[PDB]
């Protein structure tokens, strides 16, 4: 999947781009509806942040057009323009590269972001990954209505956390718990084991149970002092 | 308790030799006599021979059908029991147990399953089974060697499946059937690993 999608999207790269805007939901739909570079949004990180992808001409026109009437747009450096009608006319190569998959049952509840529902392990095929590639991903809705299902540990697995803001500003407004913890794995200014251990400890001090014997595979237990009690004087007359 | 460790199974050609090996841990091997018991399908246990420990001689005794065909040796310094078979026949595809003691068969080892075969490896031929009597299945026929794995709906349907052991026919190739039951789309996936084939056959409901 990874390599085939990679060099099938290599062919259409160099042609079209992406820009992040934060102005409104159906607001931005109305803004570029006077254009027909796009059929549906690309992604929805939060209730107030959206990404607009497509051909360079319309994207430049919208960036310079809204540059004077709202929140500044950040052009993401993407060689191509995914989640756009640009995908359609190149389906067939994809189908003939990944039409040989065997979907196995999933142990854990893989919660989809393109079908907005809990999928099963046997429903993953060539159109499933196309559909993923073509239309929206509903990430903010998925994280919000996963927070309502009783999940309170959104541990991210990435070399650099870029969606912590959206995750917190999405879980903030849901009718669940507020102290749900969100931690990354590695940051820009470190890739050693110390940073990973600090992220693990940050996740641990909020409820997550961490087994610490793996990081010390060559030590023996020491003799440690006992619990320091805090005492007052309780004394009824004897 | 004490552990008897056994090895030496595999594929054999009818008419050649093969030697087993059984080591003992936890007790002195130089004081016990050792007996050998073969186990083949369609029959019960069968004593095939026994050897005497040292300080009582080194006499060996065998069965009527194997006297002059098999031999049993031992080494008490390195403490193994060996069974050496010459001119094997196709009816001796069996699992061999080594038993401590000449008459009181006190202990029984885990055993090794060694088989003499005249046929070569062969991919299976899966045929659908149309109900003409609800139940439906597929037949795996003319394959070699064991084992094979059968699955329904890529591991989704696991209830009502009735696989059967592959009974050796008179030819020398294996054939079993897998039938599920459903009241009233339906495919069975048969995987033969040592020949690396995976067939997905649909069965008419």
């Amino acid at each position: 999947l990874v390599v085939g999608r990679s060099r099938l999207m290599r062919s259409l790269s160099g042609e079209g781009g992406m820009a992040a805007v934060a102005l409104g939901e159906a607001a931005v739909r109305e803004r570029l509806r006077p254009w027909q570079d796009r059929l549906s949004v690309a992604a929805v990180n939060g209730p107030r942040s959206v990404v607009v992808s497509g051909e360079p001409g319309a994207l430049r026109a919208f960036s310079e057009d809204c540059a004077a009437e709202g929140i500044r747009v950040r052009d993401i450096d993407v060689d191509y323009a995914s989640h756009s009608p640009q995908i359609e006319r190149v389906r067939e190569e994809l189908l003939e590269t990944t039409g040989d998959i065997a979907p196995r049952p999933a142990r854990v509840t893989f919660h989809s972001t393109v079908e907005s529902r809990s999928m099963d392990g046997t429903e993953l095929d060539a159109r499933y990954w196309y559909r993923n590639l073509r239309e929206t991903v509903r990430f903010a809705d998925a994280v919000t209505r996963l927070a309502e299902s009783g999940y309170d540990a959104f541990i991210e697995v990435s070399p650099h956390p870029v969606v912590v803001q959206a995750v917190e500003e999405a879980v903030e407004e849901a009718d669940g718990a507020e102290d749900a913890v969100v931690v990354g794995s590695l940051h820009r200014d470190g890739g050693d084991l110390s940073a990973f251990l600090r992220s693990m400890a940050t996740a641990h001090v909020s409820g997550v149970d961490i087994r610490w014997d793996v990081a010390l595979p060559g030590a023996a237990p020491f003799a440690l002092p006992t619990y320091p009690f805090q005492r007052k004087r309780y004394w009824l007359q004897p | 308790e004490v552990q008897l460790v056994q090895s030496g199974g595999g594929l054999v050609q009818p008419g050649r030799s093969l030697r087993l090996s059984c080591t003992a841990s936890g007790f002195t091997f130089g004081d016990y006599a050792m007996s050998w018991v073969r186990q083949a399908p369609g029959k019960g246990l069968e004593w095939v021979g026994f050897i005497r420990s040292k300080a009582y001689g080194g006499t060996t005794e065998y069965a009527a059908s194997v006297k002059g065909r098999f031999t049993i040796s031992r080494d008490d310094s390195k403490s193994i029991a060996y069974l050496q078979m010459n001119s094997l026949k196709t009816e001796d595809t069996a699992v061999y147990y080594c038993t401590r003691g000449g008459t009181l068969f006190d202990y029984w080892g885990q055993g090794t399953l060694v088989t003499v075969s005249s046929a070569s490896t062969k991919g299976p031929s899966v045929f659908p089974l149309a109900p003409s009597s609800a139940a439906l299945g597929c037949l795996v026929k003319d394959y070699f060697p064991e084992p094979v794995t059968v699955s329904w709906n890529s591991g989704a349907l696991t209830s009502g499946v009735h696989t059967f052991p592959a009974v050796l026919q008179s030819s020398g190739l294996y054939s079993l059937s897998s039938v599920v039951t459903v009241p009233s789309t339906y495919i069975c996936n048969v995987n033969h690993k040592p020949s690396n084939t995976k067939v997905d056959k649909k069965v008419e409901p």
